[PDB]
RNA sequence: AGCCAGGAUGUUGGCUUAGAAGCAGCCAUCAUUUAAAGAAAGCGUAAUAGCUCACUGGUCGAGUCGGCCUGCGCGGAAGA
């Protein structure tokens, strides 16, 4: 599971998830999995999609993860009242906004990349589409 | 040698640009050269079917606006975040 | 892949050899053998040459467009599989003889070895002079 | 040498050694022979040959595919194609740990109208996890 | 009557006549027995493939006899005997795929121009050349 | 048959039909590819 | 779309050569032979047989074939 090696603070405010994404372009690889929807993706989901792509496409090829969790989400224990401090951290989530490219891939044919990204998207909570580089 | 048809915009702003993009046109600009910038509106579907080609971005384009052609080249393009739609195209003259 | 211009060019290219040589041929698609017909057609090509038009483009309108420049009687549609055995070496060459013999063997039917000839009226083969 | 089972095709060659030329006790040399054999096996790391016999089956010429498919689902090989006037004779090579109750299966797949005989042909290598199981059941 | 009528590819290439015991018992469809095993191949299986690859068509006939025009000298035999190393596919690109040589091709062209010819004797010669080169590697020639 | 909430053509012989509004997959190749609801 | 036909004879592949079969695994190998040979589809794929991945020639006279975006609909949808 992806997670920051070190973090300045253990806990983080919930915050909102407004706006569109800044990683809108296919930068590293040739193909990419853009986000059409909005939401959170935990490290478990990101890693599950990574298993999916890596096993679907051949071992050959290069895969980039454009998204990192870097957000500590907390849960209160079960059967516990409200208050008495903030809940302890349980998992890490990458906030996604429409247009964020999540993964990129290179060294692969068009159709095989499409199949791998379809299998990956089957593992993710948000709507995702398939994109390719463009000149400039 | 790609040729595009453009009309000079009347109103400029957030609302006007949104109205254009709802009306299937979209804003664009031609700056550079020895004269002032020109804000135009472009037919979105034609521009997409034309710019799908990679040569649209290295070839010299001719934008016919109010009867006169301008020889220009696409500098930058604002793409919609999660849809195949262009939001704005910059053209440097020549 | 018989496009408009591609088919026009192919019809002309097929008519060229036929008009340069003796009568062409025909091989309907009814019954062939795995090796009896394969080796027979191989030997037919070897005797005839490497330029026989084994392909078929004998549509009525296609022939009326390309072949019908001269001897329009051949423009009639040969509604069956067509394989043409070019015969440069004389009139009714060894390829023609092979098609005539295979009309009743080694193939479904040779369409009576109809072919096309400039006279277009001598039903008899190239044996005008008895001698 | 391995799991209490015998060996074939080994050939021994005492090339060198040492002794005293007064009393070369055969019983005392047997300990040296045993240790030499043990070290030799340890350095050889040789493997086991299962008992594979030749089975010759006569079956009608309608269940040939079924019977040879059964013999192939079994980890067995085939040898020779023949067509009798009143049937077909298949020959195969099969282990002994396997083909336990092969007659009932043959009868099931041939309507009880096929016979087989066995003659214990020369062995062959076979990957079986039981060969080490039988010896490792007793530790080391 | 019918040529072969059962094309079961479980017959030894050249070598001993009727090598079924090595060929495998998974080809019981053919009616090959002691009568048709060496009816003609015994006396006509030495001048075509002597230690060289040559698949043989049985050509069994339903007319209560076995008779037909047997295959000419094989290309797999000629190009293998005139190359030295009969290697080929399976290890085609990673190692030697046997020598494909103009000498073997010309020998095939000159010798096998009797029966096994396609669109020409030279055409079957080019066939043997392709069968030699397509194995994965060819020598300088 | 299969009443899965997502029915697909599992081979070339499958056909999509819309009997009674329901979307079914009918196979003339082998019966395991029969599905019920879109 | 529907109705008339073709896929070898160098090729149990030169082959993981005791073949794994003109369509097991296999490397990759138009193999000129062409209305075609892929050394691969349900068949038997361990094997032919007769239908036959594919693809074409003929048959018949006007739309045809699919992808992308979008509006409204369908299933997914079970409680006292
Ligand atoms: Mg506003
Ligand atoms: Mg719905
Ligand atoms: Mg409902
Ligand atoms: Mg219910
Ligand atoms: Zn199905």
């Amino acid at each position: 599971m992806l997670q920051p090696k070190r973090t300045k603070f253990r806990k983080m405010h919930k915050g909102r998830n407004r706006g569109l994404a800044q990683g809108t372009d296919v930068s590293f690889g040739s193909f990419g999995l853009k986000a059409v929807g909005r939401g959170r993706l935990t490290a478990r989901q990101i890693e599950a999609a990574r298993r999916a792509m890596t096993r679907a496409v051949k071992r050959q090829g290069k895969i980039w993860i454009r998204v990192f969790p870097d957000k500590p989400i907390t849960e209160k224990p079960l059967a516990v009242r409200m208050g008495k401090g903030k809940g302890n951290v349980e998992y890490w989530v990458a906030l996604i906004q429409p247009g964020k490219v999540l993964y990129e891939m290179d060294g692969v044919p068009e159709e095989l990349a499409r199949e791998a990204f379809k299998l990956a998207a089957a593992k993710l909570p948000i709507k995702t589409t398939f994109v390719t580089k463009t000149v400039m | 040698m790609f040729t595009i048809n453009a009309e000079v915009r009347k109103e400029q702003g957030k609302g006007a640009s949104r109205r254009l993009r709802a009306a299937n046109k979209f804003p664009a600009i031609i700056y550079g050269g020895k004269e002032a910038p020109l804000a135009i509106e472009l037919d979105h579907d034609k521009v997409m079917n034309m710019q799908a080609k990679a040569e649209f971005y290295s070839e010299v384009l001719t934008i016919v606006v109010d009867g006169k052609e301008i020889k220009v080249k696409a500098q930058d393009v604002q793409r919609h975040p999660y849809k195949p739609k262009l939001q704005h195209i910059d053209f440097v003259r020549a | 892949m018989a496009l408009n211009l591609q088919d026009k060019q192919a019809i002309v290219a097929e008519v060229s050899e036929v008009a340069k040589g003796a009568l062409s041929a025909v091989v309907a698609d009814s019954r062939g053998v795995t090796v009896d017909k394969m080796t027979e057609l191989r030997k037919a090509g070897r005797e005839a040459g490497v330029y026989m038009r084994v392909v078929r483009n004998t549509l009525l309108r296609r022939a009326v467009e390309g072949t019908p420049f001269e001897c329009l009687k051949d423009a009639f549609v040969g509604p069956t599989l067509i394989a043409y055995s070019m015969e440069h070496p004389g009139a009714a060459a060894r390829l023609f003889k092979e098609f005539a013999k295979a009309n009743a063997k080694f193939e479904v039917k040779a369409a009576a070895f109809e072919g096309e000839l400039i006279p277009a009226s001598q039903i008899d083969r190239l044996a005008t002079l008895p001698t | 040498p391995l799991a209490g089972y015998p060996v074939v095709d080994m050939g021994i060659r005492l090339h060198f050694g040492s002794y005293h030329d007064v009393d070369s006790s055969e019983l005392a040399f047997k300990l040296a022979a045993s240790i030499a054999f043990k070290e030799g096996f340890k350095k050889a790391k040789l493997v086991l040959l299962e008992p594979i016999m030749k089975v010759e089956v006569e079956t009608p010429e309608e269940n040939t595919g079924d019977v040879i498919g059964d013999l192939s689902r079994r980890r067995g090989m085939l040898k020779g194609q023949e067509s009798e006037v009143t049937g077909v004779k298949i020959h195969a090579e099969v282990p002994l740990s396997e083909m336990f109750g092969y007659a009932t299966q043959l009868r099931s797949l041939t309507k009880g109208r096929a016979s087989y005989t066995m003659e214990f042909l020369k062995y062959d290598e076979a990957p079986s996890n039981v060969a080490q199981a039988v010896i490792e059941a007793r530790g080391k | 009557a019918k040529k072969v009528q059962a094309y079961v590819k479980l017959q030894v290439a050249a070598g001993m006549a009727n090598p079924s015991p090595p060929v495998g018992p998974a080809l019981g469809q053919q009616g090959v027995n002691i009568m048709e095993f060496c009816k003609a191949f015994n006396a006509k299986t030495d001048s075509i493939e002597k230690g060289l690859p040559i698949p043989v068509v049985i050509t069994v006939y339903a007319d209560r006899s076995f008779t037909f025009v047997t295959k000419t000298p094989p290309a797999a035999v000629l190009l293998k005997k005139a190359a030295g190393i009969k290697s080929g596919s399976g290890k085609p690109n990673k190692d030697k795929v046997g020598k494909i040589s103009r000498a073997q091709l010309q020998e095939i062209a000159q010798t096998k121009a009797a029966d096994m010819t396609g669109a020409d004797i030279e055409a079957m010669t080019r066939s043997i050349e392709g069968t030699a080169r397509s194995m994965g590697l060819v020598v300088e020639d | 048959m299969k009443v899965r909430a997502s029915v697909k053509k599992l081979c070339r012989n499958c056909k999509i039909v819309k009997r009674d509004g329901v979307i079914r997959v009918i196979c003339s190749a082998e019966p395991k590819h029969k599905q019920r609801q879109g």
